[PDB]
C-alpha cells in the first residue's frame, strides 16, 4: 500500500480551537485538511502519488540533441564528413526546465539514439549501408581534426559503432560528477581577480560556469568511405536520468531560456490579462 | 539472482496477487533499470521549518 | 646491536669476498632472490650442469674513467660476463643456460668532490640504432662484451647507406630507447651520490617470459650508468675518476651441451 | 542455439521503456554521497508549500509586482465581490502559474482537496469582517454574498492571526478531473465579499493589500505525466 | 532467488 | 570493500624521529603520509582504485588494422580482390604504448570485426548484400595466391563468414604464445653468426625480431562473384585483451614510433619550455 | 521457439562492453604460467613509483640531461625562488611526463596526496638549509619566502641523510579534481627558497646540482579512462 | 552453474545490496567475459627493493 | 516476449564453432556400432608408430 | 536437464575452479554439439601388437 | 587432468638390461623415454593432447 | 541439473 | 547456482 490518507467523519464544532486562523508570517504553510474547517463523512481513500515519485516524474527518455554528419567526397573546404557535440541538457529546454526544479541532482544516465539519413541530390547512383562511429572524448583527451586521423583508434576512449537500419543504440553511464552532486545552479565563479595580477583579464570567468569542459564531447563520424553521391545524416540524442536523488526546491522557470545561464532577455511577460472579479 | 515482487494490479481481468521478475544482467548498477518503488517522506522540511512546530488547533502566534 | 651499520657490507661468493665501507643498503630487483628452475617449471628434460663456485665468484670488468664529458656507458648479460673464465665456457659448450646475478658498481671519490651516477638494471634493455633502417644493429655491435657500449647527447645518424655501420645510436635522455630517462626509476636501480656511497649493489633475479634460453642469442639484463649530476671537484676543469664493475653469476644453470659455439665478433 | 521467435514490438524504442543497457564507462571510481539538507521524494510535496497567487491579472497590473496585491479598503461597495475565481488549478490564469499550477501543467489528471490562505497587510489598527466562499459547480457562478453564504464558506475575523485558512473540499462527480479546462470536469467557483467592513480610526490609512496563498492538501494527487505548455523553443 |  | 587507507588525525611533534629525511640513494620511495609532515584530521576514505586496475585499464576494443578488399571483375594485373595483414598490435599506436608500460604480458583475445562498404564509381546498375570471409592462416599453413583458391577452402584454418550489415562480428583467441609469457621486448636476435659460416649472411638477424612469421596472417577476401559495378570494402580490426596479467614496468614510449622496434628517428624532443621560476 | 523482443541498444557495438564470444581456436593447449618477476596489479602502483622531474625546461636546458638538474649556488641572489612550479600532475609540463604525469593522462579525473623529494647532489663539505613549501590555490603565487612560509612547508637542513621530503596533503574542494588544465580544479602552487644559504670551505665547488623526485601518496586515486595526448599517428 | 554476486551501487534510486547474474556459454575460458574483481597489491617490490627494508620514522642511511 | 540486446559477433558464421542445429532427418532408426577393431582416439597415437624415413634424397 | 562442467582455465584473470552450462534443445542427439570431453587410449595395438609383448629393457629377440 | 607423463630423474648406468637396443622386425616400436638412453632431471609436465583427439 |  |  502507499495509497494517501482517508478523510475521516467530522461533525459540528463550537470550540476554542480555530484551526481555520493561521499567521503565515512564520513561514509555515498551515497544515488542514477538509475536516478542519466542514463537516466530513468517511472515505476510504485509495489514490496514490505513484506517478509523481522523482523517479516516475524523469522516467523518460528527453531529445537533448542533434548532431549532423555527412558522408561525402573530402573536398577541401569546411565540411561536415565528422561532427562534435558538448554533452548537455542545456541546447534543448523541456528537460532542462525539469532538471531545474531543483537546485542539486545525483543521478545515473541512460543515452539513446536514434540516426536518419537520406539522399542529398537528385541523382548520382546509391550508397551501401553505413556504420556510424560515436566517440565520447572526456576533457584532455586528443580531439580529431580530421574524420579519418589517429583519435578514431579510440583504444581508451569508449565508442558507439552503430549500424544504420539497427534498432536505436542504447549506453549507460555512471554519476560522474566532481562533487557529490551535480550542481544545476552556481552562483559563483571559476577564478578571482587579484590585487596582483598584471593584465585584469588574468582572473577574469564566466559568471556560473564552473569547468571549462564540463563533460567532455560526442564525436560523431559516419566511418564509410564516400560513396559517389552525397548521403546526409541526422543522430538525435535522447537522454534519461535514472536512479534519481533531487534536492532544494526552486521556482520553475517562467520566461525563455537565454542560453546556459539563468540570463533573461525578453517575453517577460508570462501572465495573462484577467478581471480581478471575473470567474 | 532472479527478483520476484508483486505487482500493484490495476485493471483486473475476470480470471489475487500477480508477481513480475527482474534480473540483473550487468555488474555496473548504472546499466540497471528502475525500481520504481520508491518510498515517499514527509513535506515537513518545506511546508513546516518551525524552530518550534505548532499545532494546527492552536493559536500560530502566541 | 655489536656496532653493525647500513653502510658496511661484506659480498662474499666462491673465493672472492667485496667490502664496502661506503654503501646506500642495497637492492634485490623485484624482492626476487635468484634461484634454480623448479621441477615444475622445467622445460628441456636432459640433468641440468650447476657449476657452482667455478662460475657463480666475482668477476671485475675493465675499469671505465668518468670526467666531465662523460655521458654514461651501458652493458648486457650474460654478454659482459661472455669471456669471464668457466662462466664463459659453460656459457658457450651449452644451448641453454639461466643464472642470476650479483652486481656491484665501484666508484670512490673524496668528501670534496661532486657528483651522481644513476645505476640502472633494465629487462631486455632493447637499444635504438644508427639508421633511417629499422631493427637493423648487427649481432657484433649489439654484443661489446666486457668493454660496454656509451651514451650520446644526441642523435647522429649514420649517414653512409652504401656500406652502413649497423651500430646503436643510444641518446642519453632518451635512455636509449625512446623514452625519458628520468622514468628509469620504475626499474630496479641505486645512485652512487659521492658525498653519500662509494658504490652501488643490485642483486638481479633470471627475469624472462620462459624458464631458460639461449644465452648466446639474448642477453636478459642491461646495466645502465648514466651520470645524473656531473663530476666535478675544486676548480679543475678537467677532473677524473675510475668506474669499476664487478658481476657475479648465481644459481646458474645449463642444459644442451654439445660442441663448443665460436660467435663471429668480426 | 537456444530456439527464440521474435513478437511484435522488436527493435522498436519507447521513450518510456525501462529496460538494461551496457554501462559505458565500466568500473568507473563514482563519487560517494554526502548528506545534502533539502531532499525531495515526491514532486506532491513542492505543490503543498504554500506560494502567493497572482490574483490581480487586470491590464496594468499584470506581469508587475502589484499583481500579487489585492486593495482591501474601508470605502469600498460592500455590495460588490472583493474577487472572483474560477477552480481550474492548472488553467485558470492566477492558479496555472503557482508552484502547484505548475506541477499540475505536467499531468493530465488531477484530485484532492486544495486550500486557500489569505493574509491581511493592513495597519494593526485596521479591523474588519471577510467572507471566502467556494460554490461547487453546475449553478450560477455567485455575484451576491447572499447567494455565496450559501456554499462552502468561512467568515474570517481580521485580529491578532493575520491570516485565515479556507480549504476547498474533494467534491467531485469523476474520480480524476482533468489539468486543462472542460466543462464535463469543472471544479467550481470561488468568491470573496465583505461580511461588514474594513474600519480604521483616524490617522490611519483607509487602504491596504490582502495577500493571497495556494497550496494542497495531504489527499492531493496527479497523473498522466506529460508536456507543459509553460515553456518552449523556437527554431 | 531473492523474492522480496 | 577496496577503499583506500583513511586519513588518521595527527598533532604536534618535536622528536627525533624524522619521517621527512631520507637518503634515495638506496634504491628507495620514501613511504610518507600527509600526516609524517603536516598535522591531519581523521578522514574515513571511500575513494578505490576500481578503474585503474590492468583489466580495467586494458578493458577496451582497440583499432589495429584497417584491412581493404574490392569487389570486382578479376581483370589481369594486379588487383584487391582478396588482401592479407599479419597480425600485431604494431601498425597503430595508441594500444602498442598502453602495453609497452609493461615487458611481459599474458592474456586471452578478442577480436571484433567493423566492415564498411560503397560504391567506387558514379554509375554501372547495383550490387546485392555481400558475405565476407575472414580466414586465419597460420603459419606454415598455404596462402591464397587468388581470391577463390583451394586454401579458402578452409577445412582446419578457422575462417568468419560475416554478412554485411550484421552486427559486427566477433570472436576470442586464447593465449597462444611459445613461451610462457608474451615478450613485448627483446632483447636479441634470432641467429647467431658463426665464425665457421661460409658467407656472414648466414647468421644474419633483425635485432629485436623473434619468429619470421610472428603469429600468421588473416586473409580477407568477398566471397561473391563481382557485380557489374566495383564495389570496395574496408574491414577494420578492433583488439581487446581480456583476462590479462602483465610483468616487469617500463617508462612509457615519449617520442614517435619508428617501425616495429624500438628505434627513434626524429622528433626527439617531447618537453615544452617553461621557465625554471615560472608558474 | 521462446518469445523475445529486441530492446534498444541491440546490435550494436560498444568498445567498453563486456561479453562472451566464440573462442576460433578451439581446445587448445595453453602454455602454462611461470612465477616471473616484477608483476603490476594496478597502474597505481607505478605512480608510487619516485621518478625524476625535469625541474628545468628553459630553452637550452630542455630535452638535454640538464632538464633534469637545478643549480644551487653559495652566492645565489637568496632573495629569489630556487624553483617555482604548479599543482597540476597531468598538464603541467615539469609534471606531465613523469611517471605520474604518464599515468594520470590516460584518466581523467585525479585525488589524493603527493610527494616531492629532493636529492642534493653537492661535495659532502657543502652545507645549507633550504625552505620548499606548497600554497594550496586562491591567492597570490608566492614570489617572497615571507609569503611562502605562510603555507604549507618544510625546512630541509643538508647533512648526511641526502634526501628530503615534502608531502602536498589532499586539499581540495572538489573530491576529484581534472588532469587538465582548470581554474575550477586548480591544486595550487610550489615553490624552494633558500632557508640560509649553501656554505662551502675554500677547494670546494661553489655550485652544484639538486635533482627532484614526484610520487604518489597511498591515498592517491585516478577515475575516467581517457586516450593520452602523449603519442599520435601520422596518415 | 549461474553465479551470483554483488554490484558495488555507486548512485542510489530513491526505492541494500543489489546482484547481478552470470553465465558461461562456452567450454574455452578464452570465450568469457571478464570478471573485473581484480585483487590488488604492496607496490613494495618496486618502491622498495631493499634487502634490509628499513622504517620510515628511522635515518635511512645509518 | 523476454527483452533481449543483441551482441556483438550475432548472426555470424564460425568455422570453429561448438553449436546445436536442428536435424534434417528426425526419429531415424540409427544403425548401431559394432565392435571394429584399430580404433584411434587420438593423432597422436599415429605419430608414435615407428615409419620409415626417405633418409637419402639425392637426385 | 542444465548439464554443468569445469573449464581447463589457461590464461586466468587477475580477480579457482570456474563453469560452463549447457542445455540439449533438440530430441535427436545428432542435433547436439560436440562434448569435447574426450578420453585417451594406449597405442599399443598399433605400437606393439606382438603374442609375447616383451619388455623394453630385455633383448627383443631372444 | 590430461597431461602427458612427467619425466623421470634419471641416473647413470652401466647394466645387462640394453634399452637402447632391439629388433624392430617383430612389428614394433621400441617404447623409449630420454631416460632410457641419457640421463635426465624430473620435469612435472602440463602438456596435453587436447587439440589432437579425433 | 545434472553438473558433472 | 555458484553465488559468491
Ligand atoms: C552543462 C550543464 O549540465 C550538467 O550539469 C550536466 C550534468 C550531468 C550530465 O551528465 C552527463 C555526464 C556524462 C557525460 C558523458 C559520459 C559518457 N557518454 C558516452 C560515452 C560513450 C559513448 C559511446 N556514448 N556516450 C555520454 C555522456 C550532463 C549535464
Ligand atoms: C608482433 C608484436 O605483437 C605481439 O607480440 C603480439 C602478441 C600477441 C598477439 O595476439 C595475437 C595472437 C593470436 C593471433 C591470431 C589467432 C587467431 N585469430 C583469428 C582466428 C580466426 C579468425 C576467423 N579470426 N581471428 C586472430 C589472432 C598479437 C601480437
Ligand atoms: C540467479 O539469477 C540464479 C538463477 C538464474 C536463472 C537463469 C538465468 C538465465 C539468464 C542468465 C543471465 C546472464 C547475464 C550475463
Ligand atoms: C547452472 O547454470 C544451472 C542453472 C541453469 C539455468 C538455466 C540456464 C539457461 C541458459 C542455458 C545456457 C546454455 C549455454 C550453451
Ligand atoms: C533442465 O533443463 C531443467 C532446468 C531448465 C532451466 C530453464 C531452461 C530454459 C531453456 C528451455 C529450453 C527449451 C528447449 C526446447
Amino acid at each position: 500500500q502507499d495509497s494517501l490518507p482517508d478523510t475521516k467523519a467530522s461533525g459540528p464544532a463550537h470550540s476554542k480551537e480555530v484551526p481555520a486562523l493561521t499567521a503565515v508570517e512564520t513561514g509555515a504553510t498551515n497544515p488542514l485538511a477538509p475536516s478542519d474547517t466542514v463537516q466530513t463523512r468517511h472515505v476510504v481513500q485509495r489514490r496514490s502519488r505513484s506517478e509523481s515519485t522523482i523517479e516516475s516524474f524523469f522516467a523518460r527518455g528527453a531529445c537533448v540533441a542533434i548532431i549532423e554528419v555527412d558522408n561525402e567526397q573530402p573536398t577541401t573546404r569546411a565540411q561536415k564528413l565528422f561532427a562534435m557535440w558538448r554533452i548537455t541538457y542545456k541546447d534543448t529546454v523541456q528537460l532542462r526546465r525539469k532538471l531545474e526544479f531543483f537546485t542539486y541532482s545525483r543521478f545515473d544516465m541512460e543515452f539513446t539514439f536514434v540516426v536518419t539519413a537520406n539522399f542529398t541530390n537528385a541523382n548520382n547512383g546509391h550508397a551501401l549501408n553505413q556504420v556510424y562511429q560515436i566517440m565520447y572524448i572526456p576533457p584532455g583527451a586528443p580531439t580529431p581534426k580530421s574524420w579519418d586521423d589517429y583519435t578514431w583508434q579510440t583504444s581508451s576512449n569508449p565508442s558507439i559503432f552503430y549500424t544504420y537500419g539497427a534498432a536505436p543504440a542504447r549506453i549507460s553511464v555512471p554519476y560522474v560528477g566532481l562533487a557529490n552532486a551535480y550542481s544545476h545552479f552556481y552562483d559563483g565563479f571559476a577564478k578571482v581577480p587579484l590585487k596582483t595580477d598584471a593584465n585584469d583579464q588574468i582572473g577574469d570567468s564566466l559568471y556560473s560556469a564552473m569547468t571549462v569542459d564540463d563533460f567532455g564531447v560526442l564525436a560523431v563520424r559516419v566511418v564509410n568511405d564516400h560513396n559517389p553521391t552525397k548521403v546526409t545524416s541526422k543522430v538525435r540524442i535522447y537522454m534519461k536520468p535514472k536512479h534519481v536523488r533531487v534536492w532544494c526546491p526552486r521556482p520553475p522557470r517562467a520566461v525563455p531560456y537565454y542560453g546556459p545561464g539563468v540570463d533573461y532577455r525578453n517575453n517577460l511577460d508570462p501572465l495573462s490579462e484577467k478581471g480581478l472579479t471575473t470567474y | 539472482g532472479a527478483q520476484v515482487s508483486s505487482q500493484k494490479v490495476g485493471a483486473h481481468e475476470n480470471s489475487s496477487t500477480i508477481n513480475y521478475t527482474t534480473i540483473n544482467y550487468y555488474k555496473d548498477s548504472a546499466s540497471n533499470a528502475a525500481s520504481k518503488q520508491d518510498y515517499s517522506q514527509d513535506p515537513s522540511k518545506f511546508t513546516e521549518p518551525l524552530k518550534d512546530v505548532l499545532i494546527k488547533t492552536a493559536p500560530a502566534l502566541n | 646491536a655489536c656496532g653493525y651499520s647500513d653502510r658496511v657490507l661484506q659480498l662474499t661468493l666462491g673465493n672472492s669476498t667485496i667490502t664496502t665501507q661506503e654503501a646506500a643498503n642495497s637492492v634485490v630487483a623485484y624482492g626476487r632472490w635468484p634461484e634454480f628452475i623448479r621441477d615444475d617449471e622445467a622445460n628441456p628434460v636432459d640433468q641440468p650442469t650447476e657449476p657452482d663456485v667455478a662460475t657463480c665468484r666475482f668477476y671485475t670488468l675493465d675499469t671505465v674513467m668518468w670526467g666531465k664529458e662523460s655521458k654514461g656507458w651501458w652493458w648486457k648479460l650474460p654478454d659482459a660476463l661472455r669471456d669471464m673464465g668457466l662462466f664463459g665456457q659453460n656459457m658457450y659448450y651449452h644451448y641453454l643456460g639461466r643464472s642470476g646475478y650479483t652486481v656491484h658498481v665501484q666508484c670512490n671519490a673524496s668528501k670534496f668532490h661532486q657528483g651522481a651516477l644513476g645505476v640502472f638494471a633494465i629487462p631486455e634493455y632493447c637499444l635504438a640504432g644508427d639508421s633511417d633502417k629499422q631493427r637493423y644493429t648487427s649481432y657484433a655491435n649489439a654484443n661489446p662484451g666486457e668493454r660496454g657500449g656509451k651514451f650520446y647527447s644526441q642523435f647522429n645518424k649514420d649517414n653512409a647507406v652504401t656500406s652502413p655501420k649497423r651500430e646503436f645510436c643510444p641518446v642519453d635522455y632518451l635512455l636509449g630507447c625512446g623514452v625519458l630517462l628520468g622514468n628509469a626509476f620504475v626499474y630496479p636501480h641505486q645512485i652512487i651520490n659521492l658525498r653519500t656511497n662509494n658504490s652501488a649493489t643490485i642483486v638481479l633475479p633470471y627475469v624472462n617470459a620462459l624458464a631458460i634460453d639461449s644465452m648466446v642469442k639474448h642477453n636478459n639484463w642491461g646495466i645502465a650508468i648514466l651520470p645524473l649530476s656531473p663530476l666535478d671537484f675544486a676548480q679543475d676543469s678537467s677532473v677524473e675518476i675510475p668506474i669499476t664493475v664487478t658481476i657475479a653469476p648465481m644459481c646458474s644453470e645449463f642444459n644442451g651441451l654439445r660442441n663448443v659455439t665460436a660467435p663471429k665478433f668480426q | 542455439g537456444l530456439p527464440v521467435l521474435n513478437t511484435p514490438g522488436s527493435n522498436q524504442y519507447l521513450t518510456s521503456d525501462n529496460h538494461q543497457s551496457p554501462c559505458a564507462i565500466p568500473e568507473f571510481d563514482v563519487t560517494p554521497p554526502i548528506d545534502i539538507p533539502g531532499e525531495v521524494k515526491n514532486m506532491m510535496e513542492l505543490a503543498e508549500i504554500d506560494t502567493m497567487i497572482p490574483l490581480n491579472l487586470e491590464s496594468t497590473k499584470r506581469n508587475t509586482m502589484d499583481m500579487y496585491r489585492v486593495t482591501l479598503s474601508d470605502s469600498a461597495d460592500l455590495s460588490q465581490p472583493i474577487l472572483c475565481l474560477s477552480l481550474s488549478p492548472a488553467f485558470d490564469p492566477r492558479l496555472s502559474h503557482t508552484m502547484l499550477g505548475e506541477v499540475l501543467n505536467y499531468y493530465t489528471h488531477w484530485a484532492g482537496s486544495l486550500k486557500f490562505t489569505f493574509l491581511f497587510c493592513g495597519s494593526m489598527m485596521a479591523t474588519g469582517k471577510i467572507l471566502v466562499a467556494y460554490a461547487p459547480p453546475g449553478a450560477q457562478p455567485p455575484t451576491s454574498r447572499k447567494e455565496a453564504m450559501l456554499g462552502t464558506h468561512v467568515i474570517w475575523d481580521l485580529g491578532l492571526q493575520s491570516s485565515c485558512t479556507m480549504v476547498v473540499p474533494w467534491i467531485s462527480n469523476v474520480t480524476y478531473r482533468q489539468t486543462t479546462q472542460d466543462s464535463f470536469t469543472e471544479g467550481g467557483y470561488i468568491s470573496m465579499f465583505y461580511q461588514t467592513r474594513i474600519v480604521v480610526p483616524l490617522s490611519t490609512p483607509k487602504s491596504m493589500s490582502m495577500l493571497g496563498f495556494v497550496s494542497a492538501c495531504n489527499d492531493f494527487s496527479v497523473r498522466l505525466l506529460r508536456d507543459t505548455t509553460h515553456i518552449s523553443q523556437s527554431a | 532467488i531473492s523474492e522480496v
